[PDB]
């Protein structure tokens, strides 16, 4: 009968699926996931 | 052919919105749960 406290973050699930790829290609300054969730995912 | 049992949805089981394509739950989430025979007593359920 074990207990240990959390903490809820509302967009770190939509961010994991991330790859680095530490080159950029033409002018995208940003990154794809390859799946999506929102915040109503805890 | 047989029928194992005809379940109704519940207030749990119940869906709010489904869009055309859509799903319930949508697409990134869990499947549901299946367990309830409308007044709350819990469905009971060769071959």
């Amino acid at each position: 009968t074990v207990s240990r406290a959390t903490t809820n973050s509302k967009t770190e699930s939509n961010t994991a699926g991330v790859s680095v790829n530490v080159g950029y290609q033409n002018g995208f300054t940003a990154n794809v996931t390859t799946n999506y969730s929102h915040t109503t995912d805890n | 052919g047989d029928t194992l049992s005809t379940i109704k949805a519940q207030e749990n089981q119940i869906g709010n919105n489904l869009s055309p394509g859509d799903t319930y739950p949508k697409k990134g989430l869990s499947p549901l749960a299946l367990n309830t025979m409308d007044q709350f007593s819990s469905r009971l359920i060769d071959q």
